[PDB]
RNA sequence: GGAUGUGUCGUCGCAUAGACAGCCAGGAGGUUGGCUUAGAAGCAGCCACCCUUCAAAGAGUGCGUAAUAGCUCACUGGUC
RNA sequence: UCCCAAAAUGUAACGGAGGCGCCCAAAGGUCACCUCAAGACGGUUGGAAAUCGUCUGUAGAGCGCAAAGGUAGAAGGUGG
């Protein structure tokens, strides 16, 4: 879980999901779990 | 390209879609304000070597070309126009530009190849007649060759205006 | 980069862009919104990102050359006059301002260039296109 | 293929830059007995569809 | 600096002549391209991006291994 | 003397550059008279400049020194 207040996408799997106020990213791949928060 | 109203005043202009806008030849030279979108449209094609038919409120169809844009800065949407109506026989000198066509033998080699002079003004372009673009030969150049105006064919009843020894395309060396 | 030779000093002050095109050498280019000042040594960073993202080409053109000397806090005090006479040499840069332009490659490869050159500046800027044609 | 080109035409190598400097220049009659021998090799049609198949080949390899 | 947060104008292209996402199915033969290297065959970099069959398959996007494989995408058909 | 000085004048700082504490019996007075720097072309102790000549040339020279202003109809250069 790296926290980078920058988060862009970096494949083709990474999808942005809005949450309770706070920028989430999923995507098979687990190394690929970026987050603002 | 409907025009109507044409004051002096860009207060009912800023607010809506309206660009300012002239036009004179010789004669006339009363002051108009063309629609926005129907500039960005039309000038996109014609550009400055293609008159458009220019209808003022009333019934007034007035034949023109453009000549000077005075695009705003910071913005990329224009904000003054200047036109010139077309006579007949000897208009004013227009600003024909310099297309591409074919793959050079220079660029498979490894060099690349450059247009020296995007934008080319010649004499005399004869109304009806206006070159809307310019197709000049590339695959005759190598490396190193440069071609100037004295090789670039006429497009018939059309003479020079620059220097003829002025490089228009060069192919430059890698790196 | 630096200038060969001048004077030495100068002063300060930001009005309006007065001479940057949109489309000049070239086929794409890159402008500022905001006005500030260029470092020559950002330039350079600039140059040098563009030249390793384009292999082959040096058809990179630069036209912002810096040609203004800025002074420097020696090391504290205040008594003692003009300080500072060589530190660094500024291109006031100005909003509509051209200060690069490439040609010969892509769409996509523009972008990049543009981009990553972008992440060095210290202001925000655009990449336009042709559809001018002022004087020539 | 390669290798028969590679000694029909009597190369060493090849070339590093196909784009610039070549290596030959053969001729069709050197290009029948490569689509003779290699026939269960190659679904082609008949006679051109197998001469411009081959002759791709060439094309990138210097010749 | 970053992002499918929303409201409101606009620039490009794709239409039942059946998209797009999803699902089922297929995926090259030249070829193990040439070259450089102990080796790098879509996927380090130099180069190209040519041809055929076909309702159709770009010597090609990501992940991988010491190279191989495999798992897919571009594209085609069908069911709503 | 410039610049700062923000278009009358004026205006500060341990702000930014550079000079003077002289010189000329002529470099004064007056009266006459001459026209520069520079480049090109062509010439011998030269072969960069110069000496000569023919062109071009609002002066891109000169005015004892610093600078600005100003000067070709002279405040440039000589003679009685
Ligand atoms: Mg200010
Ligand atoms: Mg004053
Ligand atoms: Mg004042
Ligand atoms: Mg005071």
């Amino acid at each position: 879980m790296k926290v980078r207040s920058s988060v862009k996408k970096m494949c083709d799997n990474c999808k942005v999901v809005r949450r309770h106020g706070r920028v989430l990213v999923i995507c098979s791949n687990v190394k690929h779990k970026q987050r603002q928060g | 390209m409907e025009l109507t109203a044409k004051p002096r005043t860009p207060k009912q202009k800023l607010d809506e879609s309206m660009i300012a806008a002239v036009a004179y030849n010789k004669e006339n030279n009363v002051s108009f304000a063309l629609d926005r979108k129907a500039f960005d449209r039309a000038f996109r094609q014609q550009s400055t070597t293609g008159l458009f038919d220019i209808t003022v409120e009333g019934g007034e169809t007035f034949p023109a070309l453009v000549k000077a844009v005075q695009m705003d800065k910071r913005k990329r949407a224009p904000i003054h126009v200047d036109f010139y109506m077309v006579t007949y026989g000897e208009p004013v000198e227009v600003s024909v530009p310099v297309h591409t066509t074919g793959r050079s033998q220079g660029e498979v080699q490894g060099g690349l190849v450059d247009i020296v002079v995007h934008n080319l003004q010649i004499v005399a372009p004869g109304p009806r007649r206006i070159p809307q673009e310019l197709v000049v030969d590339v695959t005759k150049m190598n490396i190193g060759d440069h071609i100037t105006a004295g090789d670039i064919k006429l497009p018939e009843g059309c003479t020079l205006a620059a220097d003829p020894e002025l490089t228009v395309v060069s192919v430059l060396p890698p790196r | 980069k630096r200038t060969k030779f001048r004077k030495q000093f100068r002063g300060r002050m930001t009005g309006d862009a007065k001479g940057g095109d949109y489309v000049a050498f070239g086929d794409y280019g890159l402008i500022a919104m905001e006005p500030a000042w260029i470092k020559s040594n950002q330039i350079e960073a600039c140059r040098i990102v563009m030249s390793r993202h384009f292999r082959r080409g040096g058809k990179i053109y630069i036209r912002i050359f810096p040609d203004k000397p800025v002074t420097k806090k020696p090391a504290e005090t205040r008594m003692g006059k003009g300080k500072g006479a060589v530190e660094y040499w500024v291109s006031v840069v100005k909003p509509g301002r051209v200060m690069f332009e490439v040609a010969g490659v892509t769409e996509e490869q523009a972008k990049e260039a543009f981009r990553l050159a972008g992440h060095k500046l210290p202001i925000q800027t655009k990449m336009v296109k042709r559809e001018v044609y002022d004087e020539a | 293929m390669s290798y028969l080109i590679r000694k029909a035409a009597g190369i060493g190598k090849g070339s590093s830059t196909p784009n610039k400097a070549k290596v030959g220049k053969l001729n069709w009659d050197q290009v029948l007995e490569i689509a003779k021998t290699k026939m269960p090799d190659l679904n082609a049609g008949s006679v051109e569809a197998a001469a411009n198949t081959v002759a791709g080949t060439a094309r990138s390899m210097g010749v």
